[PDB]
């Protein structure tokens, strides 16, 4: 059982600091190199910086230089990343990953381990629950639209779960004002809408708020 | 600093297929690349390191090759669980870099969008603001086009969209395009069409209402 | 100063 867990992640302001830790168990962390490697919001893989095995080498990638701080206690089995002067370009899930290392001065080869990731989200926008619109119909369709929260994420179910097939939730999308919107759409037969009563099921908990809308046709 | 450009961004493939994704590198890392699978929600894999040796316990089917700058990851036969993005690393020089990525997708036989539109409800138009959606709905492949024409005025970058992963039974995608424009700015207009183009369609379907 | 293998 060898394990890396990621923490520290959380909600931040630019230009505000956060340290991430990494507890490692299992194996000889000391005889391993580290790394943290990010991933933006729908975006690949980018490294970001490795520790050698003794902590007496350090790298980064050219966008944290002079901002991002990699230190490891090896008598407490744990990888930290300090993380100052934040940008909203910084939002990302961070990973820890273990690297063997190959050579004679143990440089990196490949990260067999990794951690599941801890998130990190940059952000001058404060917590606000959302506005839950109707997106009326006239095969037919219709939906929800969940628009203006802040942080991350919003749950969307229809008819108190009890309506699963042809629900489609999508991804949500960053706004320029900073908070966040989706839409959750359902598919239905066009006799349906006369009797049958359609809600969906909007649920925000970092703002505690929970909101049944009823669609309906206009 | 070495770039990695992987190459198709995006494929289709079906159960038992032979995949091959490729990696190049803007300078020589000798044999110092890594392959790597990553599933939605989920931490990467290490498949493959040193070009070619095969991460302890991955499946016989993953094999690689090359060196210098181009290199090569194969999937003899397609299994289910293989459908996810792979990247390529160079391990050669600091600093490391990752790939683009490489997504594979189940392949199926084309299908259209059925295209729905929806105006701004009232209760929206009290606060001041107003987002049309258009529904782009069970598609096949995933490429599309979205246009929006507010009385003919084309729209170019106040919308978003946002698309789904392929679904657990039929393998198709949905799109919504959301247009959002200021509550005077929709008053002022009698028009709003959503133009969508597809390769299942014949011809750009157009949903459209008036105000 | 960045780390070249070899």
């Amino acid at each position: 059982q060898v394990q890396l867990v990621e923490s520290g992640g959380g909600v931040v302001q630019p230009g505000r600091s956060l340290r991430l830790s990494c507890a490692a168990s299992g194996f000889a962390f000391s005889s391993y190199g580290m790394h943290w490697v990010r991933q933006a919001p729908g975006k690949g893989l980018e490294w970001v910086a490795v520790i050698w095995f003794d902590g007496t080498k350090k790298y980064y990638t050219d966008s944290v230089k002079g901002r991002f701080t990699i230190s490891r206690d090896n008598s407490k089995n744990t990888l930290y990343l300090q993380m100052n002067t934040l940008r909203a370009e910084d939002t990302a899930v961070y990973y820890c990953a273990r690297d063997r290392g190959i050579g004679a001065r143990r440089g990196p080869y490949y990260m067999d381990v990794w951690g599941k990731g801890t998130t990190v989200t940059v952000s001058s926008a404060s917590t606000k629950g959302p506005s839950v619109f109707p997106l009326a119909p006239s095969t037919a369709a219709l939906g929800c639209l969940v628009k203006d929260y802040f942080p991350e994420p919003v749950t969307v179910s229809w008819n108190s779960g009890a309506l699963t097939s042809g629900v489609h939730t999508f991804p949500a999308v960053l706004q320029s004002s900073g908070l966040y919107s989706l839409s959750s759409v359902v598919t239905v037969p066009s006799s349906s809408l006369g009797t049958q009563t359609y809600i969906c099921n909007v649920n925000h908990k970092p703002s505690n708020t929970k909101v049944d809308k009823r669609v309906e046709p206009k | 600093d070495i770039q990695m450009t992987q190459s198709p961004s995006s494929l289709s493939a079906s159960v038992g297929d032979r995949v091959t994704i490729t990696c190049r590198a803007s300078q020589s890392i000798s044999s110092y690349l890594n392959w790597y699978q990553q599933k939605p929600g989920k931490a990467p894999k290490l498949l493959i390191y040193a070009a070619s040796s095969l991460q302890s316990g991955v499946p016989s089917r993953f094999s690689g090759s090359g060196s210098g700058t181009d290199f090569t990851l194969t999937i003899s036969s397609l299994q289910p669980e293989d459908f996810a993005t792979y990247y390529c690393q160079q391990s050669y020089s600091t600093p490391l870099t990752f790939g683009g990525g490489t997504k594979v997708e189940i392949k199926r036989t084309v299908a259209a969008p059925s295209v729905f539109i929806f105006p701004p409800s009232d209760e929206q138009l009290k606060s001041g603001t107003a987002s049309v959606v258009c529904l782009l709905n069970n598609f096949y492949p995933r490429e599309a086009k979205v246009q929006w024409k507010v009385d003919n005025a084309l729209q170019s970058g106040n919308s978003q969209e946002s698309v789904t992963e392929q679904d657990s039974k039929d393998s198709t995608y949905s799109l919504s395009s959301t247009l959002t424009l200021s509550k005077a700015d929709y008053e002022k207009h009698k028009v709003y069409a959503c133009e969508v183009t597809h390769q299942g369609l014949s011809s750009p379907v157009t949903k459209s209402f008036n105000r | 100063a960045e780390f070249r293998h070899d």
